[PDB]
């Protein structure tokens, strides 16, 4: 329960479930499998 | 069913590039460009589109890869803000906005080693070489197309040239953060890095603000074989892409 | 969630373990691909390495010293710390100043703890229950002059009360033009070359005036406020490189002359352990 | 002596047969990897757990060939001085080819489930080491070393908790404008 | 709950009053079993003889000395106490180690209270209104150097302000890498014929460096810092032999030379009451 | 266990880890070894208290063989076993041995351990301990 | 589809190995190893299976492969009876049962020329240098990991080593009838034998009983390029694997 | 009512009812009932 009418006063957020290492891992145009070639 | 990864084209507007031996082209984020949508968009005045007029490959002059070749820098857009009629739409505007599609140049025969570091830094506030509380010169840090060579000496203005540092305090082995490709002479001779904008706002100006720097950083020495020249040219072609300005002004006075 | 998947011997055409960094995309080789595993989990969810954690925590940012004393005969009331006001920047301390540069944007509402303790090394009875009033001062809100100027009314200024040893909580929504903080802003201002380089309207969120409102008692109360913040609402983009150097500045990348060096060196050649 | 571009480039020399390229314990809180991304990101907390991947890129000639062999030495045995005594644990032959870069995940091997990321020796992660396998073979014109590129990089298994301060960063003086 | 049954003349040939211990076992024998009884009931549940009420009330585990005073010229400050810090450790008090020690393994969230008092033996007109810094320092937090350290920021310490003689209370969730604390460690952290025994990563769990963050008044103010524990979510495994002999050193069950007898002697014979 | 220095003495890996040799709490203490006065269990805790744990009586007039299966016991999945031992067997007499009158003042007592359930991790070069 | 047969991968427990340019792997006599089933077994003692603390990758020391090497013999599974824990349950009992995964590396450029015979001869007993009726001393046919060179000197009790007889009285050309493959340094430069257990009985000795023999004969000579190192290293990597040993017994004693 | 989020503010759980003396007292491989000869 907030106390407080205006958005500064909310608690944070906690987690943000949504995680998506691949687009920095795998920030590649072609689609790269694992154990295929990499360049064929 | 057979093709290959390694042959790549790309054709924008009347320039086309090939290449046989280029890795799997890095898309920044996996995020491609995109034109400002209205949801967004802070100015009022309407934005002029020159696709095809802009959106081509521009090829930069050729760099020397010797044995003591520290690396080289360029800022974008101003690697190609003297280049036709792109130049133009970024100086008689207040702002622009466009994407940009980096191809780097660099071919061998299989008897030479070397590895060069094609990285794009968003962002990339240099450090001057006075320290203390010394500044940057926007004389330097906006060369156009000549880029930032780290192997010369320093001049009042312009940044330090440690690559060791990435000319802003941090170390080269972490630049691989960044969207980045290696040209291995043995494995890879061309890089393509497809770079969106990237900034805070919806739009900026385009003049005194860069959005990305690309950087060619020789990691491992060059080593021609016995009786070949010590020199590789590095030829590096930037293709813009959705392309936009608003506010057509008064031509954009910079010094010089 | 599964950390681990159970693999025996693997007699295939497809190596995993074989890859090609020069496209610039890190394979997520698991440790199934190189041995035989077991069947394990996680029994963890990565709660605590959130940037919302990681930057969300309240710590020291900022920190002055003052005075409230007889101000008669003081004409350089501010420069002799009758109230002393310091511009808000989240880069004057490292060990947070260095999380938040790990990023090149990052949006967040503040939070502000403003720590005052009094103190009197000279001869002084007592230590006065002091009412510290905390202000905010936006860009054009009149710099003060005096610890008495026309400015402490705070009628658009924000004002906070209170004594000293106990702190203010006040929240900030994110103040920044942009959708983020420029981190990183590789940019000037203006077109002009003699313009500063990188902190410009971005960096400038306005400047925090310290004093107390109690007229003086019999002697001088050095105080020291220390400011400490926490981020709220904390989002990030465009991952860095971590800071290696130290700085010298607020908001500039500039470092000093033969810096130390910062890997450590071995003991011995490259085939020591 | 000084931090150079050399420091991550692996020497290697040709014609060496049954010898060792590098060796590094796998502190990850210390040591070579006490500046890389991961060492960075894993000072700010005082517990890590996970698997790390460890990965060579070849960068000689492409008419060259070589066969390294990457062993992973869990702790509690010192590092390996011979290639017969590294290749008794994890080891991943690495055929130097078309491919010109290795992916050797070094699988977490541990009785406690999370170690210090401070250099403890109650919880050591081990040592980490690569020997020539047959030797390293130059074609005719090529001389002098080749380098190899180590990357580090974690595992989608790793764990961090327990922040703390990190050492790495230093400030005597408020900073001014 | 039924206490005692009911239960009149037994002649028969089950004997529950015979049985070897040379089994191991102990026979659940009921005074019905030996003697005639009646009808009782328990009328009693047992709440404060669970581990978490035996384990879990706030008490002293450790405490400490400092002072907050003008430290110019004192080149080595902590050692001064100018700051204190102690390594946290339930095995420095030793009327809760005991019965943290009648268990092998105990798994616990805690909580700590910080008591700090106020003092001046010397001449001082008065206590000041300090505002006491307490810091949590994990492994590899910079284990500061001076009261002014760097450290101080405490961006990814933990931080607690509060002022002299009230206490902090913050939550700590059970920061062990195995399961539980190893009450008792049959092993070393190492195979070498130097290190330390029963003393490693599980002993360790940080350190609580210990200050005043205000500026110094005219006179030496003592302080004494005394740490208070109290366990929450306790959870006990294999149960040990309860502490006879006293303690001499932190998780070490090493005991003094000529220690002195525990058992009474009686006064007489054995026949003696 | 517990030295027999005190202070703050520790204990040396030499000792504790004899090997099928064991521990002989009437012999003479060498410097790292624990101490071996059986009365306080070489820890500071009573003989007669050692009943907590799961133990059995050898009595010559009831029992001549004790049967105690440990299982693994450990505040984690998995320890090392090199360094650390998880349990430690004990021989305490409690009543001393009257044999009869003509008879040998010594009888043998024979340990017979049988490992079950064994899982090892990680095959690697040889463990070095010292000797 | 696209796909290579040259690039292989095979990880047994902690070991993992990888080529590009191997062989198809050669199964001896189109059967894989398999454990003892119950319809065969004589003995009465159940088998111990270290599946995973001995079927791994062990590299056996390297071989210098020189324009006058005749070429190399090893025993199986004596040259892996002192290594790691494989040594001891091979050792502690009186027999036992294993499959082998053999793998000969050697790899050379594409200017060097030479071919190498990598044959497995299940059964292969020796002769001796002095002819009549000599026997082969047990202690030179069990070397362990040294294995046989045949360019040595013989001593009084070791095998002639006769590579053109096969050290035992058949032809070189011959030994193709055996499961093998050819190491062509312009085609390959890894070969991989899968090995069953090959035996008339369903379990024998493993410490005075080898039952596979690998040989490593150059059959053309090394021509290296003018100015290389007139030398190739050849290393053996063999795996167990469907391990079983029986009665755990007193440690067996060979000589030294 | 909790105040916090995470668990570590929550209250201690009370009292844990499932009481189990056996497995200290009788933690014997064979069943022995009272009465019964131990030994036979």
């Amino acid at each position: 329960i907030n106390y407080y009418k205006d958005a500064a006063s909310t608690s944070s957020a906690g987690q943000s479930l949504s995680m998506d290492p691949s687009k920095f891992t795998e920030p590649v145009k072609d689609l790269m499998l694992k154990g295929a070639p990499a360049l064929n | 069913c057979g093709y290959s990864d390694r042959v790549q084209q790309i054709t924008l507007g009347n320039s086309t590039i090939t290449t046989q031996e280029a890795a799997n082209a890095v898309v920044c984020y996996a995020e491609w460009p995109e034109y400002l949508p209205d949801v967004d968009a802070s100015d009022v005045n309407k934005t002029s589109k020159p696709d095809t007029s802009v959106c081509r490959f521009y090829t930069l002059d050729s760099k020397t890869w010797t044995t003591g070749s520290k690396g080289w820098c360029w800022k974008l857009p101003d690697a190609l803000k003297d280049m036709g009629v792109f130049g133009q739409n970024m100086f008689f505007h207040s702002l622009g906005r466009s994407g940009y599609t980096v191809h780097v140049q660099c071919n061998a025969t299989k008897f030479h080693s070397g590895c060069l570091l094609v990285v794009v830094i968003p962002e990339h506030q240099l450090a001057s070489h006075e320290g203390g509380n010394v500044s940057v010169k926007y004389t330097f840090t906006h060369p156009g197309e000549r880029g930032i060579d780290l192997s010369s000496a320093n001049e009042v203005g312009g940044p330090v040239k440690d690559v060791i540092y990435n000319m802003n305090g941090t170390l080269l082995g972490n630049l691989l953060i960044f969207p980045h490709q290696f040209i291995n002479l043995r494995t890879n001779n061309t890089a393509t890095i497809v770079i969106p904008y990237i900034n805070s706002v919806p739009i900026d100006s385009m003049t005194r603000h860069n959005n990305v720097s690309l950087m060619v950083i020789p990691i491992a020495p060059l080593t021609v074989p016995t009786g070949a020249t010590p020199s590789l040219p590095i030829t590096v072609t930037i293709a813009p892409m959705c392309t936009e300005f608003s506010g057509i002004r008064s031509k954009s006075i910079v010094p010089q | 969630t599964v950390a681990s998947i159970s693999s025996g011997p693997k007699h295939t055409q497809k190596v995993p373990i074989l890859t090609a960094n020069e496209t610039g995309a890190t394979m997520p080789v698991l440790p199934s691909d190189s041995i035989e595993t077991r069947t394990t989990y996680m029994h963890f969810n990565g709660s605590e390495t959130d940037v919302e954690c990681f930057l969300g925590r309240a710590a020291c940012v900022h920190v002055t010293e003052i005075q409230n004393k007889d101000a008669t005969g003081i004409d350089n009331h501010r420069e002799a710390k009758l109230f002393n006001d310091w511009k808000i920047n989240l880069s004057s301390l490292v060990q947070l100043r260095k999380k938040l540069e790990l990023f090149t944007y990052v949006r967040f509402d503040s939070e502000y703890t403003i720590l005052a303790t009094a103190s009197q090394p000279d001869s002084a009875n007592y230590s006065s229950n002091l009412v510290v009033q905390a202000m905010y001062v936006p860009p054009g809100a009149p710099n003060p002059k005096e610890w008495d100027d026309y400015t402490w009314q705070s009628a658009s200024n924000p004002s906070v009360f209170f004594k000293v040893g106990d702190t203010s909580r006040f929240s900030v929504p994110y103040v920044g033009l942009a959708s983020a903080y420029n981190c990183f802003y590789d940019g000037y201002s203006h077109d002009d070359a003699e313009t500063q380089y990188g902190i410009t309207v971005l960096n400038h969120m306005g400047s925090m005036a310290f004093r107390i409102v109690n007229e003086h008692d019999e002697h001088k109360t050095l105080v020291k406020i220390r400011v400490y913040h926490r981020a709220k609402h904390v989002e990030a983009w465009i991952p860095r490189a971590p800071r290696a150097l130290p700085y010298t500045s607020i908001g500039r990348t500039n470092y000093p002359k033969n810096t130390e060096p910062v890997i450590k060196k071995r003991k011995g050649d490259i085939k020591s352990y | 002596t000084k931090d150079e571009v050399n420091s991550y480039l692996i020497p290697l020399n040709a014609n060496r047969q049954n010898e060792q390229v590098f060796g590094t314990n796998l502190f990850i809180g210390d040591g070579v990897f006490k500046t890389t991304l991961l060492g960075e990101i894993v000072q700010y907390y005082t517990h890590w757990s996970g698997s790390l991947r460890f990965s060579l890129m070849y960068t000689g000639p492409a008419l060259s060939s070589a066969k390294l062999i990457l062993a992973y030495t869990p702790p509690g045995a010192r590092g390996p001085q011979d290639r017969r005594e590294a290749m008794l644990g994890t080891h991943v032959v690495w055929d130097i080819g078309l491919q010109s870069t290795i992916v050797m995940t070094i699988p977490w091997t541990s009785g406690v489930q999370f170690r210090y990321t401070d250099p403890d020796t109650y919880t050591s992660a081990g040592f980490l080491s690569c020997w020539y396998q047959t030797s390293l073979i130059l074609p005719p014109e090529t001389t002098g070393q080749v380098y190899l590129l180590s990357f580090i990089s974690a595992c989608p298994d790793f764990k961090l908790r327990l922040m703390k301060d990190t050492q790495t960063i230093s400030q005597t003086v408020a900073l001014t404008e």
